[PDB]
């Protein structure tokens, strides 16, 4: 895939620096269009960053900050759109790279960057950085007033080499010959927003951005608005003319391209767009395919459980005792769940009591989270996450720190117990620094994820080779060695049969306590009135008409405890009176009343 | 694969009526354009009536207008010709055909309608045996039947070449009579006998007379 | 009417050159705004083209190609919008006019053309064309980058005369004095997109295109966006202010004007626009007026039959044996039907069998086509188009070749048989080269068409004076000499009475087989139990209570076959036993049971 999420962690120091770069790597490996912000922060000196080399286009901002690395290989980046801005002003922010052989970014090397659509540039405190003052930023900007939002520090600890002798007019992104700045705006003819040269015939189509290779709207280096299968357009496709032409029907607007159908975890709108959140007056219906769609409520919209980052909890940063009751009986939360140290310690500033462990019971019904699950603190009483026993999907439509849909850190649970979890819609999982936690690598994460660009990042849990004995590794009866915790009630898939929650070797088909039939690998009880059979099948189903033989009397076709004595199967039906045989089959009574009948007959009717 | 198999012919008294079927396979009669064509013995082809069942357009020749009704049942995929108040000069072989381009491409086999006052008579079949060469002839005699036609085949249609079935002759008695012969090697007599299969439909007679050298 | 459709046939050689110009003539006669592409192709030398002289405005492109004619009189054309482009690039394409006294276009004479909103100009291979290189195209273009999409060949077989001495600065569209180029852009003051002169006070309103006669937004020569009853506006008309002003309520956006109600064959949207196709999640309801409107589905949208040029058949060019079954039981197709030689011959490249004639049965239920019907091949077995027996309307919302809603060519059917066809919503009908086909001129086309700008174009069918005898002309009983084929079952209107499908002289009112009453010119059967009357009316309706006299017994108020004998008209009603009179009237029985009664009474109750 070419389109990937950004991050949203700004200048915050990494939650686990051990696996921070791995996060970045998985996130951007192969990615071309970053649907969000490109944040390259806190990168060590030797850092291998070749996974960035396909990034062509960024929607949000680009933030390169707090790095000791000498260069970030972003040579193919053509356009940042600035749909979101750093510090609400900047589309490109290069901050604090290197301390106040030596560490720090030396060159920018954004050799292809020829369009910043919105916001300015902020470059500050980079003691090793050269050539940033060289660039004619005006050209890159879409409008000139973006110059008024630009601050470029040139304080520097080293002398810079000149631009390559092969450089046009002393403007470059680095010492290389292919590092010269390519001007596509200020160097143009007549009208022309972008040109490939100074002649009128070198103008790019009205609909290009960054530049072009020719005059047609298919020669664009970037689309100003929308990419319709290699053609830049103002809109995603009411007809006026009496005909039909090629280029398929109508499309959904997803990011800055028109696409046939919305990508995996998104939602199609009536307005004709893809989204991770529906508008007001709108539900969310699942098609038989699994496809999701926002649509207007026919009645007044029914009750909806909003999690964090949604509705009244949009500012609220964690599940506390103040809002825990809001999730009572919720099968599906629209938003995220976050449990922080402050959840269980309880903020003593506000009159908010520390949340007690048994209050987490509210989540027992929970099956779906649209946002993310984040657990950085958990009660020391609880050995596992069994309160989330029934959670099936975490969509990850909202990702914690813009990257993780499931984070478990610093917990000291011994096992997971998330035994219904079958899907992580999108985003990465992070499970780190849980010193007691086993059963992390007995989970088939490959099957929980959807796209193959997501992964589990793990470090400083209980060592894998130390999860070996009983109560520390999967039970014998777990199929393919997969489980969420210890014992035959924690298997992902069941090797043999299930009796309720438990994996069992055999059902009691031929021998045992109460006899059983099997149905879809499930042990299920015969009817009490079935007669257990010697080494043979006792029953075929749960109903009393499915016995091989009756334990007491038989009342065609049922095995009964006693023969009917004045029962009426319903109103308006006359009562049914019966008596047993020498064999045991219930027999109908004769002439009505006087001798109301039973075995040897009784009066009183 | 496109076929028209017609039926319903036979004997009728003057003034009486008769209905002819024309069952189709390989195409829909309803959307098609079905035509009836007759041929009095020893005469040219004569157009009789037609039908475009879907459009409802039915057409008749001045000769038969008011006496004949053309129709079609769609479910049976069959066209019919109802003929009332029949007369001597209605005696003919009636064909049904399918319009195509601007001709009739698929035709029925043709059924024979005979308008007469004489009643149906069954044929008696008599053997014609060779005597005491190189190549010798044998055959059957289908004598005294009415009306036409009679079908003669040999060994259930297995023997074809050498066979001559003569066109029937009208006798002084008003009944028909024909002979059907076949030539076979004079060294085949005895250990190779031949059966002629006479069929006079109007009387329901299926005679299998084995001819033997005697 | 002023607004007309374009064509969409590009460089394709005319399907019948005999009546090609007549097509153009009917299409454009009186037309001012071309809602589509203006394609003037393959015009012979003497061609009379004065019908183009009112064209003022073109939405799509203008394609003048393959003509031997010396000029096209397009002097009033002010603006081409380029909503559609030729070869995806060009708004004006003038190609191959004249061979590689002599034929060919000599001058362009677009003396009023002062705005091309989108796309460039392509002028090539016109050996007689002069002055095209003279024009300052930059002025006409809306943006300068449109220059980069311009190719103007000047290879020429003749010397050109100079522009009229009265020409500004040697720029003209022809030798005439009124042929000089009027510059409205490059010659302007200050800001100003269009001006009527070089002073600041000569600027046209922000909302004009092509130029103007004054500064007000009512002085525009063309509207840049929308024409609101002589006022150019950015939008078609949520209120903020506490008042009410003139200029009627709100409008629908149709083409580039705001109108009160959508034109005849269009569809109004909730979004407030006219269209020939509804969006997804949308049906199409007919108001009691006959007015059509797109509206959201309250339930999930029900099954819909899509024809060609729609949904999965949008690329498919003809009805074949591969998709014939898709139309089973369709009463109304949304799209078009096309039957081509390849339909019945069957493409042997793909494993697609030739379509058999009896497979066309699927269309027997069909009543409506939104698109067009096109038949260029038909099975030789079928004498007519009776499979389309029940087709009532062909809307023509999509027109074949952008012009025809009904085309019948090269068929060799003998008659039409489209006996339910009452409406051709829009577009022309073309019926040509059917050498055997009569009953073409016995159809009242004047009544099938809606606007009087549409017509039937016919040539090389069976001569009119050769459709004279029986089976070749209308039946005596057809009213006004109108019919779809031969016989009293093909009349358009029925002269006397209808018995089912057939036109008849008289109903069997006074005499005949089974007696009949008449109801709305329809012969209908009396009840079998009615007694036929001597030269008098036999019944008044179909019910057995509507007889003049009974054939058997009477059971008030019904004529019955036999008197009721233990019938109960419903449950909970006691059975009704009766007996006949000497006259014949059914009489009620006496005391209940013992003598259960009938005529002379019977036991067993
Ligand atoms: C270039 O850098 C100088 C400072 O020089 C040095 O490098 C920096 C990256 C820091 O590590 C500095 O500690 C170091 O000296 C910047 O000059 C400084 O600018 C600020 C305003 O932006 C001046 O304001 C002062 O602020 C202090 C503390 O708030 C007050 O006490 C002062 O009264 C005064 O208002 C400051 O004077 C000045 N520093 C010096 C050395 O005098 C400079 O901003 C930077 N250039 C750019 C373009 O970013
Ligand atoms: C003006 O016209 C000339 C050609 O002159 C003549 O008029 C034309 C309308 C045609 O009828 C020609 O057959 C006739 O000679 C155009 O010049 C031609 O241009 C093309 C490229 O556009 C040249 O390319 C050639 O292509 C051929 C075949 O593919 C190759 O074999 C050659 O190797 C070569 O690549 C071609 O050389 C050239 N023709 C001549 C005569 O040499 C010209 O394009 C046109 N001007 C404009 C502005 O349209
Ligand atoms: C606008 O978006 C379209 C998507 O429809 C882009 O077209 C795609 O771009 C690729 C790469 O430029 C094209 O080439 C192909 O690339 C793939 C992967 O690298 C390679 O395997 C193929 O051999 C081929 O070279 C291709 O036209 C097209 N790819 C697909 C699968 O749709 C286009 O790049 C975008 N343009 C702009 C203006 O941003
Ligand atoms: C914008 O559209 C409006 C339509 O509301 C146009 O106004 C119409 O234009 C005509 C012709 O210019 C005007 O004059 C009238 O013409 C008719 C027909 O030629 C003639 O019979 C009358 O005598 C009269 O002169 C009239 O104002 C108006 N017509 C009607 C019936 O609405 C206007 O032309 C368009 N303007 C632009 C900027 O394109
Ligand atoms: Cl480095
Ligand atoms: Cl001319």
């Amino acid at each position: 895939t070419q389109v990937c999420t950004g991050t949203d962690m700004k200048l915050r120091l990494p939650a686990s620096p051990e696996t921070h770069l791995d996060m970045l790597r998985h996130l951007y490996q192969g990615c071309q269009v970053v649907q969000g912000n490109l944040e390259l922060t806190y990168l060590p000196t030797n850092a291998s960053l070749s996974f960035l080399q396909d990034i062509q286009e960024v929607q949000g901002y680009v933030l390169i900050a707090h790095n000791q690395v000498r260069q970030v290989p972003l040579q193919r980046l053509r356009i940042v759109r600035g749909t979101q801005l750093f510090e609400d002003n900047y589309a490109l922010a290069v901050l604090d790279n290197g301390d106040p052989s030596p560490g720090g970014l030396r060159e920018l090397q954004l050799r292809s960057l020829t369009e910043i659509l919105k916001g300015g540039v902020l470059i500050q405190r980079n003691p090793q950085l050269c050539y940033q003052d060289t660039i004619l930023w005006k050209d890159i900007f879409h409008k000139n007033n973006q110059l008024a939002l630009t601050l470029i520090d040139t304080n520097r600890s080293r002398a810079c080499h000149p631009c390559s002798p092969m450089c046009k007019g002393s403007r470059c992104w680095g010492e290389s010959s292919e590092d010269c700045q390519s001007l596509t705006r200020t160097v143009c003819a007549g009208g022309c927003a972008r040109c490939k040269g100074p002649l009128p015939t070198d103008c790019c189509h009205e609909q290009c951005a960054a530049g072009c290779t020719g005059p047609k709207h298919s020669d664009c280096l970037a689309c100003l608005h929308f990419n319709h299968s290699g053609i830049c357009e103002l809109h995603c496709p009411n007809t006026d003319t009496f005909e039909s032409m090629p280029n398929p029907e109508g499309r959904y607007t997803f990011g800055a391209s028109c696409v046939t159908a919305c990508p995996y975890n998104y939602l199609s709108t009536d307005v004709g767009s893809c989204t991770l959140v529906c508008p007001l007056h709108n539900q969310e219906v699942t098609a038989e395919d699994g496809t999701q769609r926002c649509e207007k409520c026919s009645k007044p919209c029914a009750r909806v459980c909003y999690g964090l980052g949604m509705e009244h909890l949009r500012e609220v940063r964690a599940v506390t005792s103040a809002n825990i009751q809001e999730f009572a009986g919720c099968k599906k939360i629209f938003g995220s769940l976050a449990f922080l140290p402050e959840s269980f310690d309880g903020d003593p500033a506000s009159n908010t009591a520390p949340l007690q462990p048994e209050q987490l019971q509210v989540f027992e019904t929970l099956e779906e989270i649209t946002g993310y699950l984040y657990i950085s603190a958990w009660p020391d009483s609880l050995p596992d996450l069994s309160v989330f026993q029934n959670l099936q999907v975490i969509r990850g439509r909202i990702l914690h720190n813009g990257a993780y849909s499931l984070t478990l850190q610093g917990l000291g649970i011994s096992w997971l117990g998330l035994r219904s979890l079958r899907e992580l819609g999108s985003g990465l999982a992070l499970i780190h620094h849980n010193t007691h936690l086993c059963f992390v690598h007995t989970v088939p994460w490959d099957q929980l994820f959807r796209n193959p660009h997501q992964a589990l990042l793990h470090t400083a849990n209980r060592p894998e080779d130390e999860c070996v004995g009983e109560g520390l590794a999967c039970h014998q009866l777990c199929a393919r060695g997969h489980c969420w915790g210890p014992g035959p009630t924690q298997c992902v898939n069941c090797s043999q049969f299930l009796r309720g929650q438990e994996c069992v070797e055999e059902c009691r088909v031929l021998q045992g306590l109460p006899r059983e039939y099997v149905n879809a690998r499930h042990c299920l009880p015969c009817h009490p009135e079935c007669q257990p059979q010697n080494g043979s099948v006792t029953c075929f189903g749960p109903e009393a008409d499915q016995c091989v033989a009756c334990a007491h009397y038989k009342d065609p076709p049922f095995c009964v405890a006693r023969c009917p004595s004045g029962v009426k199967p319903d109103l308006s039906y006359m009562p049914i009176w019966k008596f047993p045989d020498e064999e045991g089959a219930c027999q109908p009574c004769p002439i009505n009343c006087t001798h109301s009948c039973v075995d040897l007959d009784d009066k009183g009717c | 694969e496109v076929q028209l198999v017609e039926s319903g012919g036979g004997l009728v008294q003057p003034g009486g009526s008769l209905r002819l079927s024309c069952a189709a396979s390989g195409f829909s009669i309803w959307w098609s354009w079905i035509h009836w064509v007759r041929q009095a013995p020893g005469k040219g082809l004569e157009w009789v009536a037609s039908i475009s069942p879907s459009s409802g357009w039915t057409s008749y020749a001045d000769s038969v207008k008011g006496r004949f009704t053309i129709s079609a049942d769609t479910s049976k995929n069959t066209a019919y010709l109802q003929m009332n108040s029949l007369r001597a000069e209605d005696t003919a072989v009636y064909y049904c055909a399918r319009w195509w381009s601007s001709a009739m491409d698929y035709w029925g086999q043709g059924t024979l309608v005979t308008v007469s006052s004489a009643s149906t008579k069954g044929p008696s079949v008599f053997p014609l045996a060779p005597s005491s060469g190189g190549t010798a002839a044998l055959g059957c005699l289908v004598k005294d039947y009415f009306p036409e036609p009679v079908t003669v085949s040999w060994n259930s249609g297995a023997l074809t070449s050498g066979v001559h079935t003569f066109p029937a002759v009208l006798q002084s008695s008003g009944l028909y009579s024909l002979s059907s012969v076949v030539t076979v090697p004079s060294s085949s007599l005895g250990t190779q006998t031949y059966i002629c299969n006479v069929n006079h439909k109007p009387s329901n007679t299926k005679v299998d007379k084995k001819v033997e050298p005697k």
